[PDB]
RNA sequence: UUUCUCUUCAGAUCGCAUAAAUCUUUCGCCUUUUACUAAAGAUUUCCGUGGAGAGGAA
């Protein structure tokens, strides 16, 4: 029970093989678990993990898409940080040329719509916390 | 034994035989020694209690019990009937580290001795060993101590006794069989090459010294006749009077398990149990008449000496170190012919082929020991031609030292000659051949090896191969000093203890750091209580431990690295890509040299490499220092046709790759698993341009900028815990190695006693206190032993700068490398911004 | 004067068998692990506290911490932390982590893993193959079925001798016994010892150095933590006395006039040397000439008449009076309930229940602070060893009632401290005597 | 002992000028 | 609850943990308990200011730290 | 610097003025480079004047270097030590023991920069070290009106000068009730040489409008 | 063969554990001291112990 725990609680090295199969030949969050399937099928390393199942595989592999691309949208919000002309009515399409250089805003993805929806997302935390730091000083307002 | 007749036996004849012990973590070494000396030294008498080393003449091994210094020791041991003989045993300590010390210190010996556990059996050091001393080519003794913890502590019979001796020799002759073809050495389970011994109750002899008993109290002729099938599968025939080899009786056991054992476990169950009552009835019968204050003893101690007197004074042994360990006079021809650089075809080769006195001197200093002032260490070597005596001078040379190279050599007085018994010392003035002399005088100009010639008339004398160890040091430790006023005392001691170990080496880097590499935690542990406690009396800072790491291409070269001469008349270009594992693992195994014709490596190549037939024949040159795996290749439809001119600027480039691979830009350490293939290489036909000049440093930025833009990726060690336990000691093993980046690689019921030996991998960087961490959890019950013989590619790509390691934090993500990336450009002291992609790529 | 004996071997392991519940059937040297002697002077000189309990206060040196912020030999960005360096890494081999040591042992490195096959009862054979290891080779590559050629040369190989042990014991006798014995460490690998002292043998020191909490409150952890600092203190002042010239009280004495040996009960002598001791307070305190004081025969100093004129500064001893009253009273109290043992008490098991609670009383209930404050050592030192007692008494039925215990190191530890303190008492009496009979 | 000796700086064991002793079961 | 510190310059300083309103004679039990002598034996003083085995402790109103010179009958 | 003064045996970083502000994440970074660098600025400024006429002794003196490796920026002005260190540029870990936090907003920019930790330094401490030296020395007929204006002199000496570093050192509260209960000491033992157990602060506390004392504590006196 | 006397030599964990005091240093205290706290070194005292004459009962 110790053994098939460490492998397969922890097939554990075969987990640890998938999650290094999708950082390793997969770094883009654009490719979803049956097209990287599909493509890495002829790899080496692929068959390694075959004590696991094909659904942990597919979860594995989701799992691993959807951190990348919340790096990504963490690397976008920290060049959208960086931006000076970002203020409360900065314009998504207006500063997409700013976001042009940092690789973080294009890399993410080539949803412009996608782009938007951050722009707005980023303008709404930011609210939120001026909001919060104007609350906080309100309070210290004699 | 006399010291006179000492000496008259020394300058007589090769009867005096060579050996060196091997065994580990206490499986029958300093007790039996003990128990020789006290058989040779009667005035010398063991404890009642403690055991009694003869040893471990410094403290540290006294403390830790590993013995830590190999204390060879010479003995008169009239151990062969109607005869007598001289034996030079090199004791040994047993850990991993000091296993490979041990490998080092093996050559002297033209014979090796096994003791290996009764009940523990084979281990990982022996499973090194065997492979190392079989590619020596040295002789196999096997022996068997702590044998009373087997009939005593388990308690079985005698049949499974004999069947687990078989199975240890089975797996021993396996082992022996798969590590080389050597008929005459395998196959010996009776051929007299199966000691036994039981050195904590003295219990030890031999089939030939057991038929010696029985033909001298009442028996017949000697073991010729009577021992050749005492081995098992052939009963006892009292209708027959005789061995039945054929279809036995249905009541019998083998003639060991009844002639042998029987009594063995008789007596033990009469000194054991009915001390007061079975004891004179059964050792009148067949045993000395000890006096009644004789028998007022504790059970150990009286059963200890009745099984000395028993084996009255262990006449058994002598009796095979004569048999198979051969004597100096037949082992000169082997040993030379393996060590020596040349080859026997030499005058000094067939000259120190026989072990001559009167002739060219070929001393070898080994082993290095200190004296009681530590200012002063002397050293021990195995003369196998000439002979030294008092205030002869010699030639004392290095390992760099060669027919050409005269810069390595320094004469020196041997002062004052002793002989190595590690409780006293006897002085000599004169000494022969195939000798162990502690010089003195030698200390200042040695080195981790040693060669010695005449002063005048050994011209035209080459050195000895420098020897290797089959465990490469990972680990790397800093050692700077407490206050900063006292660097030179503190690099004294250093390089004094350097000079003691011959497993580490000195360095200090770009960064100003006074770096220690050894073998084990307890390796730097012994290695740093013997500088800060004897070589230098400073008060000293330590770091922590770093595994020393290596580079390797993840894939081929994306770009053609053209690093063009500075004199604009050299365009070198070089694409590097990885190659088999198996392939750079023989490579640094010797198994594929480069020394050998065209046509042997282009076979080699077609069938172990499976390259092509122009790929193969086309080989350029072998990786650093003609051991580490660098595979450099030349081919081209234009390197087919001016491959002359550049022919005459080829051993720049490849001393350029050799002195390269020696530092990479990775980490600034070596490089693993690369073939640079050389493409384009513009060679100009005027050497002045074309020189030396524009030949290393361009030849070094082409394979820096193929190495760096061409996937790189770490290599981490990984060690091998071999951890003999019971099950829940198993179950906290895989707790452990799972929290600790382990990987479980073999796990099973070893026999013999109840020990789950758990076989797996453990990463240096995760290695800090696995035996410690094992022997916490486990309750004192999970003894492991580690060995790093597996070398690994860590998963990260450190050259996205987008991961950072910021707090301290162990690197929990893939990108570990990075972290320990810019961790070792921190301690190393270069730019930790490595960003030389752009740089170096050599744009054109 | 029974010096040494000579035991049997049956006769050993009777007694073993006896002393089962109180000893250690884990022998292998090794499950301590750095909680031995070696590391606990290891963790003392190093200033790092085992979690054993001994934290101690550092050495000679007094450096805390801090002796430099951020050196290039130790920052924190190039080092490669991987996994940490806790104490005990630190107290395995110390020289290697621990910057700067000094006045440090080392500890052994024992793998030999004691191995034993621990039988049910003695009725299997003594060398019974124990079904629990493995099979013995599941070998199946040996070929022999056929005979051997060893056949014509063996039929000119006779075995002129007698067999070699045909005529014994079949090997099966009472000896798993005496392989048992061996694996006793102390008692019983020993076969004919020397005659030894009763409260030299504590009885409880081989408890509290195997890790017995699993789980138990601080009160038990800290009561081994101050045992075991007991211990080791006790470890480190220990120089090999020779001197003295082998100077013996109480034999001198009978060779004058002023003494007289007898063989009284011992009952008999308690109570005399307990009306002894109040005759002599009383006729002390009567030479004073103060008609208003009384001991009370509990050795409790009782007022009379509210002395407060210029009495109650008569009558403040302060010192030795309050000292010898708190040791009589001990004494007697002692005596007495072994009295009313004799004289009709509870007489069973309550009895040592009574005994356990005057060490505790002794502890609390004596007042012996006043003349001395170096008392609270040993009292911790008792009040520790109660809860290492119950902790191993009261488990299993036995779960929240009153262990009655027991007094083997209880008064072992009085009997030490009364024989350390006996010269004080000579000369604060060889002081005092002096100013109440020849002056000041 | 009414009183919370939580809310207090450090610690205050007894500042009667005697604090021989030395212990609070941290350990 | 109350503290009370039963004194006396005669090897008896005892600290006797008294309820509120509590009598004296589980007092002078209390004062047995930890001292060691008889019950009905006890005296208990301030400067001749006998406090009585019926009058309650709330009465004189001792509170936390009142010692009391000890004596015995 | 190297070329007039060379340090090649690493004896650069040993005689260092160093301060006690917790030497461990705000002590100097002892590199190879900010080391050197204050060794060679204080030469070179030592370079410019006279040794005759004066000389800033480094045993006397004390730099505070700051560069990538050397977060940390130490100060000791005339009164209390400070330190500074920025809130948007890998702060440290900002212990903040009271509520001293300087939140130094950009003069053009107003935005939060830094915070000037601040700190008692030694010499005022051991200045106040010797006034409590001193009046528990003044003994023998000093009337207890006298001593609690001395001491209330004393402490709005100490309180008043500086306000948020005196709630920072820990060091500075712990010395301050050990000195009240010294001065309690002799407050209450000049009349009964009895050191009581309970004593209310209450006869200390009612100011001399009343009849008492007037003593403005600052330690946890629990009534 | 067993014990009691006694001058005598002990570096054996003299005693498979463990008491105190004096002195010199270092902390915590501190209202004066004695009682104290916990670390190092040394000298003594007590419960003792080991190996060698001579002299006294069974
Ligand atoms: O009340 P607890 O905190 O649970 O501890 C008690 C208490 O000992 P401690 O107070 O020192 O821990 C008792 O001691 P006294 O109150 O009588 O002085 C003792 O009882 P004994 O005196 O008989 O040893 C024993 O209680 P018990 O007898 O039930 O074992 C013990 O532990 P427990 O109460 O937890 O059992
Ligand atoms: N007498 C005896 N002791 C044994 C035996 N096997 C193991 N031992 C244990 O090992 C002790 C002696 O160790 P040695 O065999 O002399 O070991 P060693 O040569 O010091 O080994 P390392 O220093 O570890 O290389 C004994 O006292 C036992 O504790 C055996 O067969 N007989
Ligand atoms: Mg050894």
């Amino acid at each position: 029970t110790k053994e098939i725990d460490r492998e397969r609680e922890q097939r554990e090295e075969a987990i640890q093989n998938f999650k290094a199969l999708l950082s390793d030949m997969v770094r883009s969050s654009d490719v979803s678990w049956s097209d990287t399937r599909r493509t890495l099928r002829k790899d080496h390393r692929w068959e390694s993990g075959s004590l696991l199942e094909r659904e942990e595989k597919e979860k594995l592999f989701n799992e691993h898409i959807e951190a990348l691309t919340k790096k990504k949208r963490e690397h976008f919000r920290q060049l959208l940080d960086e931006t000076s002309a970002i203020t409360l009515t900065s314009t998504w399409k207006e500063v997409k040329k700013i976001i042009k250089e940092d690789p973080r805003c294009i890399k993410f993805s080539s949803s412009d719509r996608k782009k938007q929806r951050e722009f707005e997302e980023y303008i709404r935390d930011k609210y939120i916390t001026a909001k919060a730091d104007f609350r906080t000083l309100l309070k210290e307002t004699k | 034994y006399e010291m006179d007749f000492l000496a008259d036996l020394m300058d007589n004849s090769e009867l005096i035989r060579n050996v060196t012990l091997c065994g580990h973590l206490h499986h029958g070494k300093t007790c039996f020694v003990d128990c020789l000396i006290e058989q040779t030294h009667p005035e010398i008498r063991k404890r009642y209690d403690q055991d009694l080393c003869y040893t471990d003449i410094l403290f540290t091994e006294q403390e830790r019990g590993v013995g830590i210094k190999s204390t060879p020791v010479t003995v008169v041991l009239p151990d062969t009937k109607g005869k007598s003989y001289l034996f030079n045993i090199m004791d040994t300590p047993g850990h991993v580290n000091f296993s490979d010390e041990v490998t080092a210190g093996l050559r002297i010996s033209d014979g090796v001795v096994l003791f290996i556990d009764a009940a523990e059996g084979v281990m990982l050091n022996t499973e090194r060993l065997i492979k190392h001393a079989v590619q020596e080519r040295l002789a196999v003794t096997v022996c068997i101590n702590k044998i009373d913890r087997l009939i005593l502590e388990l308690k079985l019979p005698p049949t499974d006794a004999y069947y687990k001796l078989r199975h240890i020799v089975d797996e021993v002759n396996g082992l022996i069989s798969m590590y080389s073809t050597d008929e005459n050495l395998i196959l010996s389970p009776l051929l007299g090459n199966v000691c036994f011994s039981s050195s904590q109750y003295s219990i030890c002899f031999t089939l030939g010294s057991f038929a010696k008993i029985y033909a001298d109290t009442f028996g017949d002729i000697n073991y010729q006749e009577f021992a050749k099938r005492l081995w098992g599968d052939i009963y006892f025939n009292p209708k027959t009077r005789k061995f039945t080899k054929k279809a036995p009786t249905s009541s019998s056991q083998r003639s060991f398990v009844e002639f042998i054992l029987e009594p063995l476990y008789k007596i033990l169950a009469q000194v054991v149990g009915d001390v007061d009552t079975s004891l004179p009835r059964t050792l009148d019968e067949l045993g000395i008449h000890l006096t009644k204050e004789e028998l007022k003893l504790n059970i150990r101690p009286l059963l200890r000496l009745v099984c000395k007197k028993f084996f009255g004074e262990f006449t058994g042994f002598v009796d095979m170190c004569v048999q198979h360990i051969p004597s100096p006079k037949v082992g000169a021809k082997p040993k030379i012919e393996h060590t020596y650089t040349g080859g026997v075809d030499s005058d000094l080769g067939e000259a120190m082929s026989d072990c001559d006195p009167d002739g060219p001197l070929m001393c070898h200093t080994t082993k290095m020991y200190s004296t009681d002032d530590g200012v002063q260490f002397h050293a021990f070597g195995r003369v196998l031609s000439g002979t030294i005596h008092a205030g002869q001078p010699v030639k004392v040379l290095g390992e760099n030292y060669t027919l050409e190279d005269e810069e390595d050599s320094q004469i020196c007085t041997v002062g004052r000659l002793w002989i190595s018994v590690a409780r006293y010392h006897i002085e000599v003035n004169r000494v022969p051949a195939g000798n162990w002399v502690l010089i003195e005088g030698v200390d200042q100009p040695i080195v981790k090896t040693a060669t010695i010639t005449e002063p005048r008339g050994n011209e035209e004398a080459q050195i000895f191969r420098p020897l290797k160890f089959n465990t490469t040091s990972v680990i790397k430790i800093a050692v700077e000093p407490v206050n900063p006023s006292e660097l030179p005392k503190m690099l004294d001691g250093l390089r004094k203890v350097n000079k003691s170990y011959p497993s580490l080496t000195t360095k200090v880097e770009e960064s100003g750091e006074h770096v220690i590499l050894g073998t084990g935690e307890l390796y730097l542990d012994c290695v740093m209580h013997d500088l800060r406690k004897m070589y230098s009396e400073i008060d000293i800072k330590v770091a922590d431990p770093v595994v020393t790491f290596c580079e390797t291409v993840v894939e081929t070269s994306s770009l053609k690295c053209f690093a063009e001469t500075p004199n604009k008349k050299n365009k070198i270009t070089m694409i590097a890509e990885p190659l088999e594992k198996g392939l750079a693992e023989d490579i640094e195994n010797e198994v594929v040299q480069i020394t050998w014709n065209r046509k042997k490596l282009g076979e080699f190549f077609q069938t172990k490499y499976d390259w092509d037939l122009l790929a193969a024949r086309s080989i350029w040159a072998f990786g650093p220092d003609a051991t580490g795996p660098n595979i450099l290749v030349d081919d081209t439809l234009p390197s087919e046709v001016d491959k002359a001119l550049l022919g005459s600027v080829k051993d720049s480039i490849v001393q350029g790759f050799q002195w390269g691979t020696r530092e990479g830009p990775l980490c600034d350490e070596l490089i693993r698993n690369v073939k640079f293939k050389i493409l384009d290489a513009v060679v100009a036909q005027e050497p002045l341009h074309r020189g030396g000049g524009q030949i290393i440093p361009t030849a070094r930025r082409v394979v820096y900028s193929a190495f760096l833009m061409a996937t790189p990726r770490l290599m981490e060690p990984y060690y091998f815990v071999e951890v003999q336990a019971p099950a829940d000691c198993v179950s906290a093993v895989y707790t452990v190695l799972a929290r600790r980046r382990g990987h479980v690689t073999q796990d099973a019921p070893i026999p013999g006693s109840p020990l789950y030996t758990i076989k797996a991998f453990i990463p240096a960087i995760d290695s800090f206190g696995f035996e410690t961490d094992l022997r916490t959890h486990t309750q004192g019950q999970a003894f492991s032993l580690s060995v790093f013989h597996h070398w690994q590619i860590v998963p990260g790509d450190p050259l996205d700068k987008s991961i950072v390691i910021r707090p301290l934090e162990p690197q929990p993500a893939p990108h570990l490398a990075r972290e320990f990336m810019i961790k070792t450009r921190r301690r190393k002291g270069l730019s930790e911004d490595v960003s030389i992609s752009k740089f170096f790529d050599d744009p054109m | 004067t029974y010096q040494r004996w000579q035991f049997t071997l049956p006769m050993m392991s009777t007694l073993y068998r006896l002393a089962n519940q109180l000893l250690t059937d884990l022998v292998d040297d090794n499950y301590f692990y750095l909680f031995d002697l070696k590391a606990f002077f290891t963790s003392k000189a190093l200033n790092m506290a085992i979690p054993g309990g001994p934290k101690f206060e550092p050495l000679v040196r007094d450096i805390n911490l801090q002796d430099e912020d951020w050196n290039e030999f130790n920052d924190i960005n190039k080092i490669i932390i991987r996994q940490p360096i806790r104490t005990e890494y630190k107290i395995a081999f110390p020289y290697l982590y621990n910057n700067l040591p000094h006045h440090v042992h080392l500890t052994w490195y024992h793998t030999p893993n004691v191995v034993f096959i621990k039988t049910e009862d003695p009725d299997l054979p003594a060398f019974y193959f124990d079904p629990l290891i493995n099979p013995i080779s599941h070998r199946h590559s040996v070929k022999s079925q056929e005979p051997l050629p060893d056949d014509d040369e063996e039929f000119e190989l006779p075995e002129f001798v007698e067999p070699f042990l045909k005529d014994t014991p079949l090997y099966t006798d009472n000896t798993a016994n005496g392989i048992a014995l061996l694996w006793a460490p102390r008692p019983f690998n020993l076969r004919s010892g020397r005659t030894r002292r009763a409260l030299d043998i504590p009885l409880v020191k081989n408890w509290y150095r195997e890790h017995c909490p699993a789980g138990q409150p601080v009160k038990v952890r800290v009561s081994y933590q101050k045992l075991l600092k007991y211990y080791v203190l006790n470890a480190l002042k220990h120089r090999p006395p020779k001197a003295q010239k082998k100077r013996y009280l109480f034999r001198s004495f009978k060779a004058t006039k002023f003494f007289q040996s007898t063989k009284l009960d011992w009952v008999e002598v308690g109570l005399q040397v307990c009306r002894q001791g109040y005759n002599m307070l009383n006729l002390l305190i009567h030479r004073k000439n103060l008609n208003y004081l009384h001991l009370d025969y509990n050795f409790n100093l009782k007022p009379v008449k509210t002395l407060t004129t210029k009495e109650r500064k008569k009558s403040r001893f302060g010192n030795a009076f309050h000292l010898c009253r708190e040791v009589l009273r001990l004494t007697k109290l002692v005596v007495d309930s072994h009295v009313q043992y004799r004289l009709g008490n509870v007489d069973a098991f309550q009895l040592a229940d009574g005994l356990q609670y005057i060490f505790a009383h002794v502890g609390q209930l004596t007042g012996m602070y006043r003349y001395k404050y170096k008392l609270m050592r040993q009292i911790r030192m008792c009040k520790d060893l109660k809860h290492l007692i119950y902790y191993r008494f009261n488990t299993g039925p036995v779960g929240k009632g009153p262990g009655c215990g027991f007094w083997a190191a209880g008064w072992r530890v009085w009997l030490f401290f009364m024989r350390g303190i006996t010269p004080l008492l000579e000369r604060w009496l060889g002081n005092l005597l002096a100013r109440q009979f020849e002056g000041r | 002992d009414h009183f919370n000796k939580t809310i207090l700086p450090k610690v205050m064991q007894v500042k009667n000028f005697g604090r021989s002793g030395r212990t609070k079961y941290t350990h | 609850m109350i503290e009370v510190v039963c004194n006396d310059r005669l090897g008896k300083k005892v600290r006797v943990k008294c309820n509120t309103d509590d009598t004296i004679g589980d007092l002078k039990k209390l004062i047995a308990a930890q001292t060691g002598t008889r019950w009905n034996k006890i005296v208990l003083k301030k400067w001749y200011t006998i406090f009585k085995d019926h009058v309650s402790l709330g009465d004189y109103e001792i509170h936390d730290g009142m010692n009391l010179e000890l004596y015995y009958q | 610097y190297l070329t007039e003064h060379p340090d090649p045996n690493n004896e650069n970083i040993v005689g260092y003025n160093n301060k006690k502000c917790w030497p461990r994440d705000a002590r100097m970074r002892l590199m190879k480079h900010d080391v050197n660098l204050g060794r060679a600025v204080f030469w070179d400024i030592k370079n410019r004047l006279p040794r005759s006429v004066t000389t800033v002794q480094w045993e006397n003196s004390f730099v505070s270097v700051y560069s990538k490796d050397n977060p940390n920026l130490l100060f000791n002005m005339c009164g209390f030590e400070c330190r500074i260190l920025p809130k948007c540029r890998t702060s440290y870990e900002e212990f903040t023991h009271k509520d001293g936090v300087w939140n130094l907003q950009n003069e053009v920019t107003k935005e939060r920069t830094a915070q000037c930790f601040l700190r008692v330094d030694d010499e005022s401490m051991q200045r106040f070290h010797n006034r409590v030296r001193q009046i528990l020395m003044a003994s023998g007929s000093t009337t207890f009106t006298k001593i609690v204006n001395k001491w209330n002199t004393a402490l709005i000496g100490l309180m008043t000068y500086f306000r948020e570093a005196v709630v920072n050192t820990q060091e500075l509260l712990d010395l301050l009730v050990k000195c009240e209960n010294k001065i309690q000491t002799r407050i209450k033992i000049g009349l009964n040489s009895k050191m009581p157990s309970r004593f209310p602060p209450v006869v200390f506390y009612t100011p001399k409008e009343l009849g008492g004392l007037g003593m403005l504590s600052m330690g946890h006196v629990l009534i």
